[PDB]
């Protein structure tokens, strides 16, 4: 069973607020629903759909079309590694490689015990420097695969 | 700016509003379509729409509405506060005004400078940019960003 | 207004897209997004053309044919190479990821998919690599779900959401995994969920009815029919294979239901294959029942009848214009009875009125869409007549369609005119006992008893025209809403009015008739359309007869000895206990029907009618509208001893052996004839359809595709040597493919859609004279009346304010779609579908009581004592009780009445 918080469907209600249709809060309400929660349960589909005056349908094709709305269980500290044109160039392969060989899971897993799920993402925009990653809310730029462990063990 | 003055009700002196917003949204590369921007801001799925109408004549929610980039609103307070002419005189090019131009890739120098939007690829590279760094060579270029 | 498609130079309308236009002229595009009601998108990129400028460019520029303006000025040429090559490359695409499933796909000869891929001349496989795959929802009992056949056309969730307002279909997903169904596993809520099965163009969404007893298309054999279901008159197209109705399909008709029907209409068939409908006439000699044959059964029936002194007739509501006349000609006009209570009769006499006498154009089924504001009086339309209320949901979009016009932007470019209204519809204030399903769009409903709703009606004709009766003592709070309900009427260039007969309340009926005048006295041009319960319920309003209570008096008494009760029940429209002590006492008891009722099991003789599947007549829906339906197939093949005659066949007969001792199986246009000849006002019903001996240069129209399968084998097993194929004397059809089914046939009844190339749906642009527009040489039906120069007057008889009574408990109806009509809900089908007896109470009046949510209780309002579950309503007004109307157990004739006792279950 789900049910909206107090924080999050107050929070919602206030986004609600900066614009002239109620329906345009939604990405944000799913982003405040996953951000407490770390991802979109099913119950919260409905949940938002009910807070905001929108129907079920139209909130949960806005969640499975962005690709930030987790819609499934994903471990803390979400690893989006980038493989795009600029980084394929500077050498992503061998940071998503040495990243599945210590998490040793493959690109849309969890690792065992619900910490460092693995994702590849479109673009950082971050080019000009080197093979980058984001963590959770963290850039991480001029990737080496010799400080992908040091760098890992940084957030347990 | 807000507390400043600069934003709000009565933005010094004279009678504009304009409150003003930020919409951190999820990330979809096709958001970023002229279009489909106004329609994931409507809180839909980011699909583009056929134009006409423009989003001149019926965009955001149904009222007017003007997209526009990042350095393109950033060049506006400098060819107002300098003068039209200052701007239209920048270099002798027909692209008037001032660009960000940078090289990426496995350039000695990567980065962005801005530039006299008339500068040649070449002076860019090897000039700004340093060169293909160390032992490699150079095979070809994209201008712009993926895509071109 | 003058294109050029390859060198020929054509007029059009110029206000339409180059699709439209083509597709009007007679030309080939193929297109998958595109649909003739739901605007244009241009999503799938299917249908490209090329497009020339100066008359001499001779290098164009491809473009999407369903989004150019079609100007003056335009050169375009669909041949063109590049064009052909996009059109066949956009099909490979799709092909890419499709399933190698048609043989086992549950529309083949049916699909729009394949008749793309033949029609851009696509027969090579040049993929190599995997398709992608779907798992499928359950979306209820009757439609499927086939993700993986699924070629992205969005025209599913355009309909279901955009057009039907649904909320609970949309997309998901992206980048060629998109997917297009339900949030989770359920049953769909939409009542016009059906058309998603010839909407899609894909095997997607294919209905479940008749997938388990499946039949190709040209196995098919069709007949122009008329939904039963409901009091509007649907144009279907049913289907019969090997002896037994297959399916209900849609059959355009550009004035009533033009694309669209219900769910209660295209899966409540059910009733006809049943295995317990009769099929022989039997009598009851005692104990025993022996099978008759015809001739023995209408001698027998004559020689019983001759000798009493008095035989009288109930013939229902549900029949067509001749039975129920056939019947009155059997028994007397003296005592022909309707089969309808006497307060479910007045308040149909009160509806015929206004709209006959009450000078108040009352509209067609497609001209609802084109009124500004609505005010439905008193009727639960969407569940009693459905299609009204897709219609006043499109009506209500007329704004947006303005706001859009106004700034030059086409009516077929929908995604702009949606964008621009932005959630601005036309004023529409609902009125129900309870909510409905139109609150999301209506601007207020009001939920109050039938009485407090005929109030509210009143005092809005009287803010209106301050001539009309005052209903002296509404309370400022409610004021502030019937002023606005009059400044969004009075400012509407063109409101219309739905009330109608399900209400149960004649105060109601009078009331929105008020509305309706006061307008007229305006100066607006306001439409009004009254609603009735079953299919033609109209034309037994317009014949007359006595009532249902004083057949039940006259037999009862010792004055009438006999009865013959044509397709009527007798327990939906009175006590059942009266009716069973009053045909009790009756020495003969005749129960033509095709049904297995309740009342023909103390019956001495039960002649096996014929259903609508299997029997021709005409039946008048709510506007006045006398459409004519065709026989299906003929009963017998199949099953040599079956003599299921039709109603008005059996009563003419019947009549002929009574005064001839010959029987005399008449002919359809005789039985017109004579009701042309003595009922005035049915003098329209000659010209519904053409008679028989009408024919399309010698042929006769067909009843069957021209590749019809399995001639010299399907009756194989009974006996080898094949019968002839039955003579259909009745109407201008032939039960065999040799006939005459053509798109430029000279005629307006079709019985199904196919034109060579075009196997499915789309073959209805190729009958119609601008794909959308009417059938091309008009639409088949005749309205029997037209507006009056001169109307009613005010009625000047408001109702007292209800105020609810210690100890009794008034019913407000509750109809359901599944379930509250009385031949539907027999449907093996709607069993799944059709909800629990319940009887709702206000939260306050529950309360009250020991019993909560769900607690069984027990009530009296006859003889009978019902036991139900409770569910708690809090929009229901307190001293109520909800049950649901025409639900078995409930007859509809429970509305208004109140029953005197009501306490927990005593278990
Ligand atoms: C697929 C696609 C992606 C685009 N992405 C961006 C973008 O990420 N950022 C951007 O400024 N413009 C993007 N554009 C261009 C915009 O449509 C639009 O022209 C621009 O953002 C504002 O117009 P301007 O260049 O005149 O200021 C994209 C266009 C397309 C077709
Ligand atoms: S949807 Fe049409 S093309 Fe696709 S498998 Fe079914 S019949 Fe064949
Ligand atoms: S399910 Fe059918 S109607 Fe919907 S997009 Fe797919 S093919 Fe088109
Ligand atoms: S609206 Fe009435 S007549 Fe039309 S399909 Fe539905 S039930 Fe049948
Ligand atoms: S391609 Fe990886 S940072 Fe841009
Ligand atoms: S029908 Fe025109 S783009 Fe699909
Ligand atoms: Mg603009
Ligand atoms: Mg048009
Ligand atoms: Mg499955
Ligand atoms: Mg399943
Ligand atoms: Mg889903
Ligand atoms: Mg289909
Ligand atoms: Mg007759
Ligand atoms: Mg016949």
């Amino acid at each position: 069973a789900f049910e909206l918080s107090a924080a999050e469907r107050e929070a919602i209600e206030h986004e609600m607020h900066h614009y002239e249709d109620p329906r345009a809060a939604s990405i944000e309400a799913l982003k405040i629903v996953q951000k407490q929660r770390g991802w979109v349960p099913d119950g919260a589909i409905h949940a938002i759909a009910d807070v905001l005056g929108i129907p079920a349908s139209d909130v949960e094709g806005v969640a499975t079309f962005y690709s930030q709305i987790f819609r499934q269980p994903v471990g803390r500290h979400v690893i989006r590694y980038c493989d795009s044109v600029v980084c394929h160039i500077n050498g992503y392969q061998g940071i998503q490689a040495a990243l599945e060989k210590k998490l040793n899971i493959k690109p849309g897993q969890t690792t065992f015990d619900g910490r460092f799920t693995l994702l590849p993402t479109c673009c950082l925009g971050n080019c000009d420097k080197g093979p980058n990653m984001m963590i959770d809310e963290d850039t991480h730029a001029h990737l080496t695969p010799e400080a992908i462990p040091e760098l890992l063990e940084r957030y347990k | 700016a807000t507390e400043a003055g600069l934003l709000g009700k009565n933005i010094m002196g004279t009678g504009f509003d304009f409150e003003l917003f930020v919409h951190t949204g999820a990330g979809r590369y096709i958001c970023g379509e002229e279009t489909a921007l106004i329609n994931s801001l409507e809180g839909r799925r980011a699909n583009p729409r056929s134009k006409p109408p423009f989003p001149a004549t019926s965009g955001a929610w149904g009222k007017p509405t003007c997209v526009n980039n990042v350095e393109t609103l950033c060049n506006v307070p400098a060819i107002l506060a300098n003068g039209v002419e200052w701007y239209q005189n920048i270099s002798k090019s027909k692209d008037a005004g001032t660009k960000l131009m940078g090289f990426s890739g496995r350039v000695k120098n990567p980065g962005l400078w801005e530039l006299p939007f008339g500068t040649t690829a070449r002076e860019i590279l090897e000039d700004y940019a340093g060169g293909m760094r160390d032992g490699l060579k150079f095979k070809a270029w994209q201008p712009g960003g993926a895509g071109t | 207004a003058t294109i050029h498609v390859d060198g020929k130079e054509y007029e059009v309308n110029g206000a339409d897209n180059l699709l439209e236009a083509c597709l009007s002229l007679g030309l080939d595009i193929p297109y998958f997004c595109w649909h003739p009601a739901l605007g244009s998108v241009g999503a799938c990129r299917q249908c490209a053309v090329k497009q020339y400028q100066n008359a001499e460019d001779t290098r164009g520029r491809l473009v999407m044919s369903c989004m150019t303006p079609a100007s003056d000025g335009t050169f375009i040429s669909i041949d063109d190479e590049e064009a052909k090559q996009f059109r066949e490359s956009v099909v490979e695409w799709l092909m890419t990821n499709h399933p190698h499933d048609c043989p086992v796909c549950e529309e083949g000869g049916n699909c729009h998919l394949q008749d793309m891929t033949v029609m851009t001349g696509h027969s090579f496989r040049r993929y190599r690599f995997t398709k992608r795959t779907h798992r499928n929802q359950d979306l209820g009992p009757f439609i499927s779900h086939e993700m993986n056949r699924c070629i992205a056309c969005y025209r599913c969730v355009r309909y279901y959401k955009d057009y039907a307002d649904g909320t609970d279909l949309g997309v998901y997903g992206a980048h060629d995994n998109v997917y297009f169904g339900r949030p989770e596993d359920g049953t769909l809520e939409s009542e016009f969920s059906g058309n998603l099965v010839e909407i899609c163009p894909t095997g997607v969404f294919t209905d479940k009815t008749h997938s388990e007893r499946y039949n190709r298309k040209w196995d098919m054999q069709f007949a122009p029919s008329i939904c039963q279901q409901c009091s509007i008159g649907c144009n279907i197209s049913p289907g019969e294979r090997y002896g037994e109705l297959r399916r209900i399909e849609n059959r355009y008709n550009g004035t009533v239901n033009h694309y669209f029907l219900c769910d209660r209409g295209r899966f409540g068939y059910g009733y006809v294959n049943l295995k317990d409908r009769p099929r022989q006439p039997v009598q009851r000699r005692g104990d025993d029942f022996i099978t008759l044959n015809a001739e023995q059964a209408m001698q027998g029936a004559a020689d019983i009848l001759r000798q009493s002194k008095k035989v009288i007739g109930i013939g229902s509501p549900r029949a067509s214009v001749e039975s129920n006349f056939a019947l009155r000609e059997l028994v007397g006009e003296e005592n022909f009875y309707t089969g309808i209570a006497h307060g479910e009769q007045e308040r149909l006499q009160l509806a015929l009125k206004v709209l006959r006498e009450g000078g108040i154009y009352t509209p067609a089924l497609r001209e609802i869409e084109s009124y500004d504001a609505v005010l439905v009086l008193g009727e639960d339309v969407t569940q009693t007549g459905a299609r009204v209320a897709l219609a006043v949901r499109q009506a209500v979009k007329g704004k947006a369609r303005e706001m859009a016009a106004a700034q030059k932007v086409a009516d077929w470019q929908i995604a702009a005119i949606l964008n621009i209204g932005q959630r601005a519809k036309h004023p529409l204030f609902v009125t129900n006992v309870d909510d409905t399903r139109l609150d999301d769009i209506a601007a207020w409903t009001y939920r109050a008893p039938v009485e407090d709703q005929a109030r509210l009606g009143f005092a809005i004709a009287h803010a209106l025209d301050n001539s009309a009766p005052a209903v002296d003592g509404i309370e400022p709070e409610l004021q502030s809403k019937i002023d606005v309900i009059v400044q969004a009427l009075a400012g509407a260039k063109k409101p219309l009015i739905i009330s109608g007969t399900n209400a149960g309340s004649l105060e109601v009926i009078q009331a929105a008739a008020n509305v309706a005048k006061a307008l007229k006295g305006r100066g607006a041009d306001v439409g009004i359309t009254m609603i009735a319960r079953s299919v033609n319920s109209m034309g037994l309003g317009i014949m007359g007869g006595g009532s249902l209570e004083e057949a039940l008096t006259e037999l009862e008494t010792g004055r009438a000895d006999a009865v013959v009760v044509l397709e009527n029940d007798l327990h939906r429209h009175a006590s059942a206990i009266r009716v069973n002590a009053a045909l009790a006492k009756a020495p003969l008891v005749m129960v033509v029907d095709h049904q297995r009722t309740a009342i023909m099991e103390n019956a001495h003789l039960v002649l096996s009618a014929a259903s609508f599947a299997e029997s021709d007549g005409t039946v008048i829906n709510n506007e006045g509208r006398a459409q004519r339906f065709f026989q299906v197939y003929d009963p017998a093949y199949y099953d040599s001893k079956t003599v299921m005659l039709e109603s008005w066949r059996w009563l003419h007969s019947l009549h002929s052996t009574l005064l001839s001792r010959e029987v005399d199986w008449t002919q359809l246009d005789h039985v017109i004839d004579a009701v042309v000849a003595k009922i005035p006002e049915l003098a329209g019903i000659k010209d519904a359809a053409p008679d028989a001996t009408f024919r399309i240069r010698g042929q006769k129209l067909a009843r069957e595709p021209h590749r019809y399968s399995g001639r010299t084998a399907m009756r194989a097993n009974i006996s080898v040597h094949e019968p002839r194929q039955p003579q259909d004397i009745d109407t201008m059809f032939t039960f065999s493919m040799e006939g005459n089914n053509q798109p430029t046939a000279h005629r307006s009844q079709v019985p199904f859609a196919w034109a060579p190339g075009w196997n499915s749906p789309q073959a209805w642009n190729k009958f119609q004279d601008e794909v959308g527009g009417k059938l091309r040489f008009g639409d088949p039906g005749v309205r029997l009346f037209e507006t009056s120069e001169n109307g009613l007057d005010y009625f000047t008889s408001v109702p007292a304010r209800f105020q609810p009574q210690d100890g009794k408990w008034r019913i407000a109806p509750y109809y359901h779609l599944f379930g509250s009509d009385e031949l539907s809900q027999r449907a093996p089908v709607f069993q799944s579908r059709m909800p629990q007896p319940y009887i709702k109470l206000n939260p306050a009046d529950a309360a009250k009581l020991g019993v909560n949510a769900g607690t069984r209780v027990s009530f009296s309002y006859d003889g009978n004592t019902v036991t139900l579950p409770v569910e708690i309503a809090e929009g229901l007004t307190a001293g109520q009780v909800g049950l649901p109307m025409g639900m078995s157990g409930i007859a509809p004739v429970l509305a208004g009445a109140h029953l005197e006792d009501l306490k927990e279950a005593q278990q």
